[PDB]
């Protein structure tokens, strides 16, 4: 992002660089948070394999470049182990969010939700409020807007939240049910669909099977596995908008070049007390 | 269902209910409790709350008759808004007018009389003002044609994104047809064997 | 009487402005408007329940001096207080079939023609800030507000 | 720069005197014709505009030939489509029979 740069025609490190590299410095901060956790083998752990690439012209001058980015080890953000951590992002919001912002995304302090095993886990060398101020002013160097930041922290608040869909299975029938009605409000009022069918559609489903639309006989584990693998779609979906997002902000340039410059950077080599499937792809 | 309930007939209540995402089935219970119901009229289950069908039913009416006197209340709002609209600006319309009609009278009437008498003999003469005239029509041509380029270059762009959506339809229906074709032939030689 | 002095003279002095056919009055029929332009807004049936003749030979016949027309200005005046920001907001959300703030014209329109009293097909194309057409969809957020001013 | 402060130097020095107040009233009245350069300006920025004129409208004609084409092309694949995917239900209907 120095020697690549072309002459614009106007000495430091508080040096001016180009607006495609501006973009490039401010990335990694920005994946970091979103996509890397604490574990025993690294406290900044990378949650995820990367392939940077940066584009030539002729000259020999940075003209483009692109950020492509592989499967991450989403399972355990739900699922914590001792001492470990979820994705960063988290903790800096729960940390560094204003009563105003707080009040708006329906959130409370930490060890108030059922997702977070361990409660609140510590992290050194970090300040989680001067991060959440970071990482969002990095975004705004990004070029996002003010509503597209506050949307992410909607989504990321939801799937926060809906764990607080407590059930109660029936006895009576092996059904769910839910006594803690007012969590499915306010998750559902969070993403502006209707509480009725939400709660239903989570208890006892009706599904299409063919030819025929019928009722799901629908158990605590079963209503329990659905609202996780909601939770994993939302995250999927959210981290898919992040990358596609500050793809963009590169795409502004166009298709010609000479030749490129890779970078790749995959998650190490990783163990511990479980090793499942999301583990072994990396190994 | 106790969300059902509160969602529903809130609006009776809706002073003496906390506002909030709290319990619904308290909600009910105050709301009754407003209503001041017989508890054999009535039956509270863990979700399903049973009533008898007359009295919700008249509840219901009472309700939707509250409903028609705050629409009349509103109705009375915007008709008093349009009135108001309507008063603010014939009255401005009303005084400025009354003041231009009285100086352009009072104008006309002199300068049909006065020294215009002369300087009209003159005027003619004065070539300056014919080319102000020359100038304004070669301004107002000038105008009228950006007036038809800004028009031509609306519905050349309106037409170029009818082409290009035309186009993603006809590649899309292309791909869905080549599908369909080879969906067919799969069908037709596997009922032929 | 609440109205002070200097109160009194700005309802003489507006008053004054109607362009009036010189009857030195203000008509029955008109009155309800004049009250409702000037200041609080009176429903159709409280121009009777001031005291006013609810039936006449004709509404347009009927007629007040200002010493009649400045009571019955001032009793709506104090007693007439209109509903609040947080009432109109729960009406209208109580009305929306979207719940959303989106309501559709179709159903405005209904409200303020086929209920109550029976509002013109003049009255809703100059009260409706949006339009009509096969969609009809229209923000009741601004409305209220609009309204609320006026 | 030596013409500039020439030229800059003159000025500062005799800007302060009374007359050139006059002379700011005076001269917007008499000099400059003025109407005749504006006439001319009009006359061939509207050559320019007609120009523009014609260019787009043959771009749109040009545009309009494509849509019917497409349009045209459009219709006949969606009918083929609905022809195809009628015979691919009639033969997987019986193919299952």
């Amino acid at each position: 992002a120095v020697v690549a740069s072309s002459h614009k025609g106007k000495q430091g490190p508080s040096f001016s660089y180009g607006e495609l590299e501006k973009q490039l410095l401010q990335a990694n901060p920005i994946l970091e948070a979103f996509g890397n956790a604490k574990t025993v083998k690294n406290d900044n752990s990378s949650r995820f394999g990367k392939f940077i690439r940066i584009n030539f012209d002729v000259t020999g001058y940075i003209v483009g470049a692109n950020i492509e980015t592989y499967l991450l080890e989403k399972s355990r953000a739900i699922r914590q182990a001792k001492d470990e951590r979820t994705f960063h992002i988290f903790y800096y919001l729960i940390a560094g969010a204003s009563e105003q912002m707080r009040n708006d995304l329906l959130l409370e302090g930490f060890n108030n939700y059922t997702f977070l095993s361990n409660g609140h886990v510590p992290i050194p060398a970090q300040q989680d409020d001067e991060m959440f101020q970071e990482t969002l002013e990095a975004m705004r160097i990004m070029g996002f807007t003010e509503e597209e930041q506050t949307s992410i922290l909607r989504v990321v608040s939801s799937v926060l939240q809906l764990g607080n869909i407590v059930f109660k299975k029936e006895r009576n029938t092996d059904q769910a049910s839910m006594p803690d009605n007012t969590a499915a409000q306010k998750v559902c009022h969070l993403m502006g669909i209707n509480v009725t069918d939400f709660t239903r559609s989570i208890l006892t489903p009706r599904i299409k099977v063919g030819r025929d639309v019928v009722q799901k006989a629908q158990t605590k584990e079963q209503a329990d596995f659905a609202i996780e693998a909601l939770a994993k779609a939302k995250f999927e979906r959210l981290f898919r908008w992040i990358l596609t997002r500050v793809n963009k902000a590169l795409d502004k340039t166009k298709r010609q070049g000479a030749s490129f410059l890779g970078i790749l950077d995959i998650a190490g080599f990783e163990i511990f007390e479980i090793n499942s499937f999301e583990q072994l792809c990396i190994n | 269902v106790f969300q059902e309930f509160r969602q529903r007939y809130e609006i009776l209540a809706a002073n003496a209910i906390p506002k909030g995402f709290m319990d619904g089935k308290q909600a009910c219970i105050l709301m009754i409790k407003a209503l001041e119901l017989d508890p054999n009229l009535y039956r509270i289950g863990q979700s399903k709350i049973f009533f008898r069908t007359g009295v919700l039913a008249h509840l219901e009416e009472e309700r939707d008759l509250k409903i028609t006197d705050v629409i009349i209340a509103f109705q009375a709002q915007c008709r008093g808004y349009l009135a108001r609209k309507a008063f603010a600006k014939r009255q401005q319309q009303l005084t400025a007018m009354k003041v231009i009609q009285r100086n352009c009278a009072a104008y006309l009437k002199l300068r049909n009389w006065q020294w215009w008498r002369l300087f009209t003999k003159v005027k003619p003469l004065l070539q300056v003002t014919r080319q102000e005239e020359e100038m304004q029509a070669k301004d107002e041509e000038l105008q009228r044609t950006k007036e038809r380029q800004q028009k031509a270059e609306a519905e050349l762009k309106e037409l170029e994104q009818k082409h290009t959506q035309l186009c993603e339809e006809k590649n899309l229906l292309q791909e869905k047809l080549q599908a369909e074709t080879e969906l067919y032939a799969e069908a037709e030689e596997m009922r032929v064997r | 009487c609440d109205f002070s002095e200097e109160q009194t003279a700005e309802f003489k002095e507006a008053f004054q402005l109607f362009d009036r056919t010189g009857d030195g009055k203000i008509l029955y029929s008109q009155c309800g408007d004049v009250m409702r332009a000037l200041g609080q807004n009176p429903t159709n049936a409280e121009v009777m329940k001031v005291l006013g003749n609810p039936k006449s030979d004709e509404m347009n016949l009927k007629t007040l001096n200002f010493e009649q027309f400045l009571p019955m200005m001032q009793t709506i005046a104090k007693n007439k207080d209109q509903g609040c920001f947080e009432d109109y907001v729960e009406g209208l959300r109580v009305f929306d079939k979207e719940g959303n703030g989106t309501v559709m014209g179709a159903e405005i329109r209904h409200v303020l023609v086929t209920l109550g009293e029976k509002m013109t097909e003049e009255e809703v194309e100059q009260l409706v800030a949006g339009h009509e057409d096969s969609n009809g969809c229209i923000n009741y957020e601004e409305l209220v507000r609009m309204v609320l001013s006026g």
